[PDB]
């Protein structure tokens, strides 16, 4: 379920997460109702770091954000905009190009 | 009367224990009316949203009545005629986000009823309203 996938996202191993994101997008694609049930938690985990150490990890997160963006349409995402920009600003203003 | 308690509660309220069992009984029976509209009489159709709004607000403000209401809603004492009615209500209250944490604390009570509904309806047809019941519980909140 989702709670299993949420645990797979916070796992220490980076390769463990890679299987989760691919399976995640398939699950919400089958059931759009997964979106509104737990909107707060899904956004927090994917937006948590926004700067991995392997290139494809962000790409999988970006493709998840590519797929997840059409469903969420404002209101709910409005107050975590400072939150996402916090990880965004730190990553843009970072030593590594 | 449902409106008064919805519009009078404060942190200093000393709500009596002799009135809570009365309120829970009066709430579900009114809730039963909304579900069995079955069209028919056109008069008893416009008076749906108003009753539904005040009915839902009474459980949000009173955590205890929700437990009292769900402590009596069970099976093995009512025929299968009312089973679609209770099944629709139980799955519907899982929606309406204002009442998530209230149902979260009463997960055990709701879970026991879930098995009961599936229990007597073992050898039967799919009954889509029952198929959605299991998935919606696991989808809209954790299992």
């Amino acid at each position: 379920n989702i709670k299993d996938l949420l645990s797979q996202m916070h796992h220490y191993n980076a390769g463990v997460k890679q299987s989760a994101l691919l399976g995640l997008k398939d699950l919400l694609s089958q059931y759009p109702f997964i979106i509104d049930a737990h909107l707060s938690n899904i956004l927090s985990e994917v937006t948590a770091v926004f700067t991995d150490k392997d290139a494809n990890v962000r790409l999988a997160a970006v493709q998840l954000l590519q797929f997840l963006a059409p469903k969420i349409r404002a209101e709910q995402i409005s107050p975590f905009f400072p939150l996402v920009s916090a990880h965004l600003s730190s990553a843009m203003t970072h030593i590594t190009e | 009367v449902f409106g008064v308690i919805c519009k009078l509660l404060d942190h200093t309220c000393v709500v009596s224990e002799t009135l809570l069992p009365f309120l829970a009984s009066c709430c579900y029976s009114l809730l039963y009316f909304l579900l069995t509209i079955e069209k028919g009489e056109a008069e008893h159709l416009r008076k749906r949203d108003k009753l539904w709004g005040v009915c839902v607000s009474i459980l949000a403000l009173l955590p205890r009545v929700l437990r009292l209401m769900l402590q009596s809603l069970r099976v093995n004492r009512v025929g299968p005629e009312e089973l679609p009615v209770v099944g629709q209500l139980l799955r519907l209250l899982l929606q309406h986000a204002p009442l998530r944490t209230h149902m979260l604390t009463n997960a055990i009570l709701v879970q026991q009823i879930i098995k009961n509904i599936t229990t007597l309806k073992s050898g039967s047809v799919q009954e889509q309203w029952l198929t959605d019941l299991h998935y919606c519980f696991n989808v809209y909140i954790t299992g």
